[PDB]
């Protein structure tokens, strides 16, 4: 029941450093904090990446659809009257429908209505936007995977 | 005109490959044409001396 | 296990309406449209080793007895044929029957008893020794799954009249019936047990009733959704588990439906049919399963 | 000195063979040991008794030069090709011609059989290689896509079923299924006119005036690079004990180490009494089944014959 | 693909002697040499065989 | 090279409103109107009172250019090529003349068979960027009258020895003095001089349409029809999209808004957004200047 | 807490709370129909100038763009079970595939040979699920699928080649280009070149 | 949540958990209805059915008298 700030992740491109917020939504930040305590995203890499729009990551099966949590594979959400999708950086937790939440974030890219129409802000970057920009720079197919791998080497809750 | 081929040299570009394109924005640009000058131009002046 | 998971089977030329896994479970019997009956191995690399023809019609429904050793047939050329497992021989054809015989059924553990239904409306017992029929039951209506209890006491029979029927027969009378279908009723199934019996119905809702002495007089045990019924109107055919623990269910969507007989939780929904799907069987000792569809094809899933 | 090679004994030249009255630009041995094909510019292909080096048989029948011969290893049959466009399958049972091969547009200069599927595989003149049914003597594919003539041929049963050197200086690894193209190999800068595959351990060389190169298989990675025999060279061959066989134009041939690529003889032989001295040459070289005898068909009309020495260590670098 | 029956052979035979002098001058010439001068050997391949004919 | 591939490329308003369809294929039946290769035709009735329609043109020249076979329309809103290349670029540039056509339609048919045949291999790109005026006047529900038996030519004659029996109809012809007649099946193709896609770009440009700010740096906008069942909390949220908002003025007597923004260029960008497209809470909102 | 610039920005990541259109990059909403080819970079690379080599290549295509694709690999000491043939088994796997895939292709060349002995038959009637993908339903009448029972055209067998064939044409542009991975290239002297 | 969105023809038996989980994150907004749709070959998705040719043709032949038949569609 503590409030680590910002959380060290290691990607293969470099490292990002994630600047979330624990007024706004502390719950999802107790969950993402404790799951990159355990070390559950060694290893994992960013399934889905879309260019200008997001970067999503974490996945044990790397598929987009697996993923549980801490509560156990479902949480509600936080949707907060003052966060909004508006600009690149945006950490974010990944949906399924209404009010259900595992263990997938994505980083947002580009000013967005619908998301904060129907998602949550987890919290931000604030330390590697330029590694983010790599990452959002990477190969893609039909279904937006990336050719290669990009995934995350290892995660720190720091702070 | 009676032929298969032939007129297919000022109606269009003959046997056209688009250049390979790539790293730089290539839309922008274009090229100014050739100043007519129907009024002292021969055919002489076009192909030049031999 | 056996081989690897899959092994789909083929060499039917038509629909294939009915499949059953042998009381040992170490080969298979396959029947539909093809007036041809296939025995084929579980194990090895499943071949075929014997093809079994006499009949002028479309083998509606397959079943075995509970030793292996003999194979009923029930043909839409309103005839039953009686087979040995091997050796393949007409062993004891049985012709009653006024219009299209949809399905049939052996009393186990008693002495040697068959239940057919037809589209005339008869419901008709069979003594495989006597070469007639042994009682007659007018419904009124066409009737498409027929069933007994363990006990080889009562018929429980389906039509098209959205109400499954149960006969008694030592009073010969309408003892039961059975409401809460709202459309006609295509495959019945009763367990290894006796005590719980399971149907299909065009209503698209699969129902688990409970054949007892002692009855809640409200038999609406458990109900599941997701079975799609269309315009092709088969006749849909149900199975349990060796266990009891899972059912499973054909369904016009190409979809293989098995679901947990105690959350009623979908366990399985399994593709890789293009026609829609006749019937579904387990395996009696191992949690393998036969599908069988109107794509002329087979399949082995191995759980 | 990084590595160290195996030890090879030396090779030295005991029979040379003499009959053709044209360049032997080709040569290869029976599954069995009896004897060996040569063909030649004199347009005969002629069989000859392995063991006592005496003319068998002579077969006519090709308009034009013999550049390349293959026995089949399943089948009765004996394949050859021609500059005269001409692709032949020979009945041995009968030794008469019983099917050509017709599509080429150009000399024939090269041919492989496939080792498992019944299919030979040409390259011609005429920038193409195709595939060919052996029962239905049907074109199958075209290879197409070298910009000059196609120089070899090898085949396989694994990945990449089909290999080809051209005269464009690249190697083209192909699908036999689809038809097209899988990897492009431009290292050398002249003409690769010889490719061999090892036996065992899934790699190929291939041969140019500049140098030799060693490569995996499935996407051709680079392995190694063996230099030092500077001439255009003509024919690769491998020994299930290591030892590539480098022969060329000028008549000198390199006897090298696979595995680490050292050059452990240079034999440049003699040319026959009539011959001039410009004509020393080498076409083709095989090994036998039993891989003891080396037998070289030269541009002096001549088959060379030759074996390991018996005169054990006197060598090492 | 016409066959080379009777009244092509010679034609096809310097047909693929040209081509053949081809391919070994393209890689005869080592590596700085401007690749052309093709014609002009073949030029002396006909008069070296004009000049064997005429002894 | 021939064309042969299985279940062609169509639309709805050819393939018909019967959802079961019996058709024909004929293995290379016709040559292609386009292409002049053959190609694998298809022939299926789609109701009672119908033409039985066939492919025109081949699968391959119906993914350059993202049509169906036989009604040369889009398969995604139902218009002519030159209505969509208007609302588009035009950067395809299939030539006409002979030779390079065939010379580009075996270099694009090698393109295709060279890759995964699921995409409209120029168009894609292109077609991600779309919703322009094509979308404002896309035909809603099909246009049955497209198959529809022809006019019978000894009708036309007063001969027609059929009579109640003629498939054909018995009905006018257009009047021959009119530009929505001439109508070359290329002319429909290439999306040149289409008159179908002139009437269609005359209508899709009298559509009403944004102004520019008459004054200069006046980012000032007239709300009418705002209406009061809604909130202004709503109207910063589906606003901070286009930049630095200023101050936002509320009538909610006369239901107008007045709105300003940082820049012009800001203002103009919401017009192009808002303006005849933009309905917040399933009630209109029309925005003006002054 | 101010915005306003990409400067007070450290190193990225706007501000979900400010309700204000800041952006820590140039991610401009009007970023103009640009026909670049995008700048991709691999995992842990350089930027793939690769992309410029694989122009009409696919994805799966292995084509040589570096440097270090000509660097020797070691010596590989001894029989590794890097460098073997593949599989018995799996070389007689692609072996069958290979010959099943080849006597198809030969089939329907010798169906020439011999155009009519036993002249074709062709009734398979088959059945094939459509979905429009065009749903909003007044398409159908408002179904989301339909079934066509696809009967093949019934050939005449009198009837001679329709279209004429012997229309010829010059050769399409070849595969994009290789790069050719040569040498730094020997020097060349004039006596030489004179010689 | 524990196999591929999209390969195809899997070697084992999956699960219903295991086969038809949701795809998370938000849709992409860079796509159309028909780039959005599960298509095949650029107008749909068209895969081989095995109907009864009675059932089949006595559903046309009911639109075609009438005006009504019953649907095709396997979810919908
Ligand atoms: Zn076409
Ligand atoms: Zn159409
Ligand atoms: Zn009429």
């Amino acid at each position: 029941s503590w409030q680590p700030p910002n959380v060290y992740l290691e990607t293969s491109m470099g490292i990002i450093v994630l600047e979330l917020y624990w007024k706004h939504a502390p719950k999802t930040c107790k969950n993402f904090a404790e799951l990159a305590r355990r070390g559950y995203y060694n290893g994992t890499k960013f399934h889905r990446i879309i260019k200008d729009f997001m970067i999503q990551g974490g996945d044990p099966t790397g598929t987009g659809r697996g993923g549980a949590s801490i509560y156990g594979k479902q949480f509600e959400d936080e949707l907060h009257p003052d966060l909004k999708f508006t600009g690149a950086g945006i950490l974010a937790m990944a949906n399924a429908g209404p009010d259900t939440n595992g263990s997938q974030f994505f980083v947002t890219l580009a000013p967005t209505q619908w998301l904060d129409g129907k998602h949550t802000i987890f919290g931000r970057v604030c330390q590697g936007i330029g590694m983010v920009n790599r990452v959002g720079m990477v190969e893609t197919n039909s279904q937006d995977r990336p050719v290669d791998d990009v995934k995350i080497i290892k995660a720190y809750p720091s702070g | 005109r009676k032929r298969k081929r032939g007129v297919d040299y000022n109606a269009e570009i003959p046997f056209e490959k688009k250049p390979a394109l790539g790293f730089y924005d290539t839309s922008e640009e274009n090229y100014q044409a050739l100043d007519a000058d129907f009024r002292k131009l021969r055919q002489q002046d076009l192909d030049g001396e031999l | 296990s056996l081989q690897a998971p899959i092994m789909l089977l083929s060499g039917h030329e038509g629909e294939v309406y009915c499949c059953k896994f042998h009381p040992n479970g170490s080969t298979l019997a396959s029947a539909g449209f093809d007036r041809l009956i296939l025995l084929w191995n579980v194990y090895g690399d499943c071949d075929n080793y014997a093809t079994l023809k006499g009949h002028s019609g479309a083998v509606m429904e397959l079943h075995y007895n509970t030793d292996g050793s003999m194979l009923f047939s029930a043909s839409t050329d309103k005839t039953v044929a009686v087979w040995d497992s091997e050796t393949g021989e007409r062993v004891k054809r049985l012709k009653g029957h006024t219009s299209f015989v949809n399905s049939c059924y052996p009393a186990r553990r008693g002495p040697q008893l068959v239940c057919t239904g037809s589209d005339d409306g008869t419901v008709k017992l069979w003594d495989i020794r006597k070469k007639a029929a042994i009682q007659t039951f007018q419904n009124t209506y066409q009737v498409l799954a027929v069933t007994f209890n363990d006990t080889s006491d009562q018929i429980i029979s389906g039509g098209i009249d959205n109400d499954i029927k149960v006969w008694d027969l030592r009073q010969n009378k309408l003892t039961y019936t059975m409401r809460g279908h709202a459309d006609s009723v295509t495959g019945l199934s009763l367990s290894s047990e006796g005590s719980y019996l399971l149907s299909n119905a065009m209503d698209n809702t699969v129902r688990v009733w409970d054949v007892r002495p002692f009855a809640p007089k409200e038999r609406c045990v458990k109900i599941f959704q997701g079975n799609v019924h269309n315009f092709e109107k088969n006749l849909l055919r149900c199975s349990w588990s060796p266990d009891g623990s899972k059912i499973a269910a054909g369904s016009a969507d190409r979809f293989v439906y098995v679901w947990d007989t105690t959350s009623r939780r979908i366990l399985y929904k399994l593709p890789g049919h293009a026609g829609s799907i006749n019937e579904v069987a387990f395996h009696p000792d191992e949690p393998i399963i036969i599908s069988a569809s109107s794509d002329k094809r087979l399949y082995m899933g191995e759980i | 000195t990084m590595p160290k090679p195996q030890w090879h004994p030396p090779w030295k030249l005991y029979r040379v063979i003499s009959g053709h009255l044209g360049w032997v630009r080709c040569i290869a041995v029976e599954p069995g040991n009896q004897w060996f094909v040569t063909g030649s510019a004199d347009r005969t292909i002629k069989i000859w008794d392995l063991a006592s080096g005496k003319l068998k048989l002579s077969l006519t029948g090709h308009i034009s030069t013999v550049r390349g011969v293959i026995v089949s290893t399943r089948s009765p049959y004996l394949f050859s090709c021609g500059e005269d466009k001409q692709v032949k399958c020979w009945d041995l049972e009968y030794n008469k011609v019983i099917r050509h091969y017709h599509g080429h547009l150009s000399a024939v200069y090269g041919l492989d059989l496939h080792p498992t599927i019944d299919v030979l595989v040409t390259c011609s003149r005429d920038s193409t290689a195709r595939i060919w049914d052996v029962r239905t003597k049907a074109s199958v594919h075209t290879l197409s896509g070298h910009t000059n003539a196609v120089a070899t041929v090898r085949c396989q049963a694994a990945e990449p079923q089909i290999i080809t050197g051209s005269h464009d200086t690249t190697i083209r690894l192909w699908d036999l299924v689809a038809g097209k193209t899988r990897v492009t190999l431009t290292n050398h800068k002249k003409s690769v006119r010889a490719v061999v595959l090892h036996p065992r351990h899934y790699t190929f060389a291939s041969g140019s005036p500049d140098n030799i190169k060693q490569w995996k298989f499935p996407d051709g990675s680079f392995i190694q690079n063996l230099s030092g025999h500077n001439a255009i060279i003509n024919t690769l061959t491998v020994n299930s004990d290591g030892v590539l066989v480098s022969g060329a134009d000028n008549g000198t041939m390199h006897l090298w180490d696979w595995r680490t690529g050292y050059n452990f003889q240079r034999v440049h032989a003699a040319v026959q009494p009539g011959s001039l001295d410009s004509e020393s040459g080498i076409f083709a070289c095989a090994f036998d089944q039993s891989e003891s005898r080396l037998l070289t068909a030269e541009a002096d009309k001549t088959i060379k014959v030759y074996r390991e020495d018996d005169t054990a260590t006197e060598e090492t670098h | 693909a016409k066959t080379v029956t009777k009244q092509r052979v010679e034609s096809h035979f310097d047909l693929e002697l040209r081509a053949a002098v081809m391919h070994d001058i393209l890689d005869m010439m080592p590596e700085g040499i401007k690749q052309n001068k093709a014609r002009t050997i073949l030029q002396h391949l006909s008069e070296a065989w004009r000049c064997w004919k005429a002894n | 090279n021939w064309e042969d591939a299985d279940f062609p490329i169509l639309c709805q308003t050819c393939l018909g409103e019967n959802p079961y369809i019996r058709m024909t294929k004929e293995k290379y039946g016709k040559e292609c109107k386009i292409c002049a290769r053959p190609f694998t035709v298809f022939r299926w009735c789609p109701g009672v009172r119908m033409r039985f329609k066939k492919t025109e043109v081949c699968q391959t020249c119906s993914k350059l250019k993202n049509v169906c076979q036989t009604c040369l329309l889009d398969l995604e809103y139902g218009l002519p090529i030159q209505v969509r290349d208007a609302g588009l670029s035009f950067k395809d540039d299939m030539p006409k003349s002979d030779v390079n056509k065939e010379y580009y339609t075996q270099n694009m048919e090698r393109e295709i068979s060279n890759s995964d045949g699921t995409r409209p291999v120029g168009m894609l790109g292109k077609a991600t960027s779309t919703s322009d005026m094509l979308l404002k006047l896309a035909r809603t529900t099909p246009y049955y009258k497209r198959n529809r038996p022809h006019i019978c030519s000894f009708w036309v004659k007063g001969e027609c020895k059929r009579g109640e029996e003629c498939p054909y109809r018995h009905e006018k012809p257009t009047d021959p003095d009119d530009p929505l007649a001439d109508q070359n099946i290329k002319d429909r193709y290439y999306g040149i001089n289409d008159p179908v896609a002139d009437k269609l770009l005359k209508r899709a440009s009298t559509m009403p349409r944004l102004d520019p700010p008459e004054d200069k740096t006046i980012t000032t906008l007239y709300v009418g029809g705002l209406g009061d069942t809604i909130t202004e909390t709503d109207l910063r949220n589906h606003f901070y999209q286009f930049g630095e908002i200023r101050t936002i003025t509320v009538v909610q007597r006369q239901q107008c808004a007045f709105i300003q923004f940082a820049t012009r260029q800001a203002a103009e960008v919401a017009a192009e957004k808002s303006f005849n497209k933009l309905i917040v809470n399933g009630r209109r909102l029309n925005v003006k200047w002054g | 807490w101010i915005p306003r610039l990409l400067e007070d920005f450290g190193d990225g990541g706007a501000f979900p709370e400010i309700h204000v259109a800041q952006y820590p990059l140039d991610m401009g909403r009007k970023k103009k129909m640009s026909n670049a080819l995008a700048i991709q970079v691999d995992s842990e690379g350089k930027i793939k100038y690769d992309a410029i080599a694989r122009q009409g290549q696919s994805k799966d295509k292995v084509i040589y763009s570096k440097y270090t694709d000509l660097v020797p690999k070691e010596v590989m000491n001894a029989d590794d079970p890097d460098l073997q043939r593949p599989d018995e088994e799996a070389i007689k796997e692609i072996t069958e595939k290979t010959r099943v895939a080849l006597e198809k292709s030969v089939s329907q060349k010798v169906a020439a040979a011999m155009p009519v002995r036993a002249a074709d038959k062709l009734a398979p009637a088959q059945y094939i699920r459509y979905t429009p993908s065009q749903q909003g339903v007044a398409f159908n009448s408002g179904a989301k699928q339909r079934v066509i029972r696809m009967v093949e055209m019934q050939k005449d067998p009198m009837e001679p080649p329709r279209f004429k064939i012997n229309k010829k044409i010059p050769r399409g542009p070849p595969s994009p280009p290789a790069p050719v991975m040569h040498s730094p290239s020997r020097k060349m002297t004039v006596k030489e070149q004179q010689e | 949540v524990h196999l591929d969105p999209a390969v195809k023809e899997v070697q084992y038996n999956p699960t219903y958990e295991t086969m038809f989980a949701p795809e998370f994150g938000p849709e992409n907004p860079f796509r159309t209805q028909q780039m959005a749709a599960p298509r095949n070959m650029l107008s749909g998705y068209a895969e081989p059915a095995h109907i009864n040719d009675f059932m089949f043709e006595q559903q046309r032949r009911t639109f075609a008298t009438y005006g009504y038949a019953l649907d095709p569609s396997l979810d919908n």
